[PDB]
């Protein structure tokens, strides 16, 4: 598995608001180690059963914890982010919808920089099936495995897991990059780790139209992943012009089409699947 | 969001760019009227629309009597211009920009956006100025110059002037370029915009730099600390059903087809589309509920996507969410008999007691299929069309 | 450049920070007449100069009446304050402010500098208002808190909590502090400021942060960016000397001795003054010729160091530089003669034909003696002053 | 030696003002590669024999100088080395004097991320008897040789610069690091290099009151450098308070003294001398 485990211990930034709150129960119930939370001016109390703090480097000191998960809302995040990366956090999950582009390039410098690495933002989170729950995703519908799932979609990255969990295959570990368009990380990151780490022997790689991100994975899985990877791309009928849900979701200059980057996946040795709902099938294929 | 022209060259005016003398009008008396104010003629008249094209659409001409402008203002006014990059159906002019002549002598392109690619603000420039930079881009590349603002420094004058060179541009065009360039660099970053475009940077007879069209488009994320741009929004320019899913939380989208779609989740729901499409079927719609799919978030979406006419059948397709899928079924059935659905849905529940909630949709009796499965549902919705 | 207490809280004002409620007066009819535009007393008067221990010195007072501030400006205006931190000499005081009493519950410490080691801007906060940090550095350190700028970033909130977090602040004084932390780091960086100091950043007992007192020291070799605080430069408040030493590109300052040391390079200027105070010797001043060591700048060099009486002797000390040594020891001739130098000159010239240049000052006449090295021109102008 | 030899070639920012033209012939004459010389507007004519072009991308191409020495007046300094930095440029000499300290405090964490050598600014510059000569220093009282010399001053480096001379031990590499509160150097920095160079036998490191980076310099002599060092401080006889000729000169906090540092260096093992006409003594001992 990569990114997260068992061991893993996680505070959340933002953890007495709703979101902050309801997931880190659910995240509290699948066994994810939460050692605690921040929020500023709660420093002091409990929440869930857990020591709520007022800075993150307070938390990091009081419980050693190396992951946090941000539900900040985009408003602050920049703040949080530059927080947590400047309190010793080396993994932070953003599951934040909203922070504006300018922002997170500054950030995705600093993270950069401070070797720190970043899910998000705009993420369902990640998820190591039976060990490390750190998000929004159903935990239910995941099963201990083989696979590993990149993801710019959310909902799509389900499909794919019940699938996954449907053909008996499990995953190794979910990870859902995000749609925004500068995230913390990419393909060619998770990629590269799923190649690396010996639990996972196939990949599962959702994206859609926009960008050039796959295009570039096409290229990198071609030169140096050599596990089998089955592909998809959504947004075969999306229309140029409007942004289909997310901003990086426009099919613009007559590229980032779903065609473009299917061949070019394909081009890269990649099992594509033009309907969502054979990726268990290509799976079996493949393995 | 996007501004429009006249709304552009304000701000650049505000940050010491030059651009043409002129007036945005929303009458016919006005417009003429502006014509004294301006100078001697000829003068030009722009209608004001977010999209592009307006030039070969017959939006944009070159006068020189006060009856022409009159004239002009008087026939788009309450009008709808459509250009290439308008739907079929145009974009309402509010708005006619009224400016004085140019004595162009040469043509240039300036830009800037977000690279996704090398993560950084770039500017571009090229000497193929009213053309498609798009199309300058396929065929002569080597043209066009770009430079990346550096997050940590901010825009340097050297960049400037790297693009000035490139350019040509010497003298005093050179400085001036760079004060162009400097001043949209702060703009971008102070405004937080997600794309400039001067097409064309003009080059006077006269010998100046000035930005005859400017279109600017602003980082919707960004709004809450943008309050000017914040209020420029031009709510008229879009289509309007989009604006209301909008404060509905719902995000629509519509095209041809004739099979609604109303998921949850942007991937799920091109992924949807893209199913029904394979399956034979035709998509009519993109409408990512959003997840927290409520009961009134369904019945907004099933207003929305049969505010149309041309849809025959509704395919909803819910894979997790908030709401355990028996109360999504419920609110997908109260919002049948309600909004009076006049067509077969086909419902595609995931997640928790999508059993309960797949049965509460057969016993309720409305024509309310529940496919089993996404395959299924497609077939199925597909189906349910077939002949109509 | 130092700026004026004054000035400094106009500054804060400007960019909505707390300071108390007062005005900068020129004469006792002001001040008094300040009084009543402030409101009820008691007040506070405050002698302006830019050196600090004013309090100790007398310099500050609460009044209660229109009669006292009249006494108090009367006193003031035209005198020079002494206080530790002036030379012996003090400094004048043109202006007195007045301002409101505050009714203070606790005094914290705010302060920021270029920190030389971490290389970035560093923020200091600390509970020990109203006491020399210099001091709380020393004995109490843990009551010392730090965080530093990221050139990347720019300030940040959570580092205003942090600091406010470990003073103990809470409820609206943390977030009232953080503003003020996020406003004074404007400040710094867009003011290219080299040192703010906020001592001190007084809680009221009506439980509000207000800057009792503050202090900026501005960067001077950002000036010529920094057009308002270009103006805020008051003369008056430096030695006189140095000042034009200054526009005549020479670098004065000061000391007891009584050798004159005319060096070109700072650096090899304080190590003239070291080898001079090693072989015994006094050192009267430093003065860096600049290099650029024309005649001019020779014969204002020796003005200078001459405009004081104490300086028995001059040690000329010129290695390298722009003209050749025989220029060079004809502008030292020709200024001693002028200047009307009455004072045995020890010089070592170094470079180009020091060779000639040596001779031409020993031809001369004049009581200008040419040493032979470093060593030695010490030992000469050490023996040229024992007995006087 | 360090930072350069007689194959390092040069390009000069501001190579047609003064400064840059009379210093340009004197590094000409002594034989350094200069390969030509950048100044906005006279691209396309050529100086001292030299083609001057109107950027510093269009030099390195032109001539694959890979060392840059500037000349240009402290209002555009920001703007030089951040160009030159960018145009591949791997060792900027900034002569110039008067940058202000949050310019240069941008600068420095630029050079650090892009791997970029910087010695100054306000410095005299680097020279390698002999071989190659970047900056204003006299080329005449040089000589090759085994002494490394590395000073916060200008003129002082050239007193320790005629003894070694004088006592005929000769100069590996001159190196002023310059005075200015963030330099692009530090002691620390160049020591690092005389300790990694063969052809040096012994360091002469000059500082004075301000700061700290003597004292620094000193812990790391002590933990890293192996060679014989000669220390001298100047400003003894410096009065807390006014700063002396250089913004960096203020003995303030009680600190920066120069007996401090003295003491410092001493303890960490360095031959230090009390009148800066001794250096050739101490090193006549050492050596
Ligand atoms: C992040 C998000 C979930 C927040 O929603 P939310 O929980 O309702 O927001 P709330 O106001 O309830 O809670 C936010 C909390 O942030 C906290 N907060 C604010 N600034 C903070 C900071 N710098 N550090 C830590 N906590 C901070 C507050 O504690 C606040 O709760 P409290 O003051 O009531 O204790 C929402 O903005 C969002 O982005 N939603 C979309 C997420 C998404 O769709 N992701 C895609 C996955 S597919
Ligand atoms: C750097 C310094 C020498 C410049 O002095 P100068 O040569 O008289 O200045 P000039 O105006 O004559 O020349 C500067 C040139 O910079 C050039 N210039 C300006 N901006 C430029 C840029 N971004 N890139 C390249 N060249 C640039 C111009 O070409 C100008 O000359 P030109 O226009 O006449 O051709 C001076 O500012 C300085 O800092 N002196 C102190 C140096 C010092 O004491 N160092 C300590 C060593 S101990």
């Amino acid at each position: 598995s990569i990114l997260i485990d068992k061991n893993t211990k996680v505070i959340c930034q933002g953890f007495t608001g709703s979101q902050g709150t309801f997931h880190s129960e659910q995240a509290i119930a699948y066994g994810t180690k939460m050692v605690g939370g921040v929020t500023p001016g709660k420093g002091g109390t409990t929440h869930l059963g857990l020591p709520v703090f007022n800075t993150v480097r307070e938390a990091v000191a009081a419980t050693g914890a190396t992951a946090s998960v941000i539900y900040v809302p985009a408003p602050f995040c920049k703040d949080s982010i530059l927080e947590a990366i400047d309190a010793g956090i080396k993994l932070i999950i953003t599951i934040t919808e909203g922070i504006p582009t300018l922002d997170m390039l500054t950030v995705k410098v600093k993270l950069d920089e401070a070797g720190v690495r970043m899910i998000g933002p705009n993420v369902p989170g990640v998820i190591t099936p039976g060990e490390c729950k750190i998000g929004i995703q159903p935990g239910h519908i995941h099963k201990p495995g083989k696979v590993g799932i990149v993801s710019r979609s959310g909902t799509l990255t389900y499909e794919a897991v019940k699938q996954t969990t449907d053909y008996g295959f499990g995953q190794s570990t979910c990870v859902g990059i995000g749609g925004d368009p500068i995230p913390g990380s990419n393909f060619i990151d998770i990629l590269e780790m799923f190649e690396k780490d010996p639990q996972t022997e196939a990949i599962v790689m959702i994206g859609e139209i926009g960008g050039s991100a796959e295009e570039e994975a096409a290229a990198y899985i071609k030169e140096h992943v050599t596990k089998p990877v089955v592909g998809y791309i959504a947004g075969v009928t999306a229309p140029k012009g409007k942004r289909m849900g997310h901003a990086g979701a426009i099919i613009a200059g007559g590229k980032g089409t779903a065609d473009e980057k299917f061949a070019a996946l394909e081009a890269a040795g990649v099992k594509t699947v033009r309907s969502l709902a054979d990726i268990g099938e290509a799976l079996k294929t493949v393995l | 969001m996007n501004l429009h022209e006249y709304q552009a060259k304000q701000l650049f005016a505000r940050y010491g760019l030059p651009a043409p003398v002129g007036y945005a009008c929303t009458t016919p008396r006005e417009a003429e009227e502006a014509a004294s104010k301006i100078g001697a003629g000829p003068w030009v008249v722009k209608c004001q629309v977010h999209a592009g094209g307006r030039g070969k659409a017959g939006g944009v001409k070159v006068v020189n009597s006060k009856e022409d402008i009159r004239a002009f203002a008087e026939n788009w006014l309450g009008k709808r211009l459509v250009t290439y990059q308008t739907d079929a159906n145009g974009q309402p002019v509010n708005q006619i920009l009224v400016e004085a002549a140019t004595d162009i002598a040469k043509e240039l392109y300036l830009g800037a956006v977000v690279d996704r690619s090398s993560r950084r603000v770039v500017f571009m420039a090229s000497t193929e100025g009213g053309v498609e930079i798009e199309k300058v881009a396929e065929e002569t590349p080597h043209l066009i110059h770009k430079v990346a603002l550096d997050p940590l420094t901010g825009p340097m004058p050297y960049q400037g002037r790297e693009l000035a060179f490139k350019l040509g541009l010497e003298g005093k065009l050179v400085q001036q370029f760079t004060k162009i360039f400097m001043g949209l660099a702060t703009i971008f970053l102070e405004r937080d915009l997600a794309l400039i475009e001067i097409n064309p940077l003009v080059i006077t007879k006269q010998g100046d730099l000035i930005c005859l069209d400017g279109k600017l488009g602003a980082d919707g994320n960004a709004l809450f600390r943008q309050p000017d741009l914040r209020e420029m929004r031009d709510q008229s320019q879009e289509d309007p059903r989009e604006a209301q899913a909008a404060q509905w939380e719902l995000n629509y989208v519509a095209l041809d087809g004739n099979i609604g779609c109303m998921v949850n989740g942007a991937g799920l729901a091109m992924g949807t589309m893209d199913i029904v499409k394979l399956h034979g079927g035709e998509p009519a719609n993109f409408l990512d509920v959003g997840g927290g799919a409520t009961k009134e978030r369904v019945t907004e979406a099933f207003k929305i996507i049969l505010s149309d006419d041309k849809v025959k059948a509704v395919l909803v397709n819910i894979f997790g969410g908030i709401v355990r899928c028996d109360l999504i079924a419920d609110g997908i059935i109260g919002a049948v008999a309600e909004v009076g659905v006049n067509v077969p849905v086909v419902v595609r529940l995931e997640g928790n007691n999508a059993e309960l909630g797949a049965k509460k949709l057969a016993d309720s009796g409305l024509n309310i299929i529940a496919a089993k499965g996404l395959t299924d549902a497609a077939q199925q919705v597909v189906a349910a069309v077939e002949g109509k």
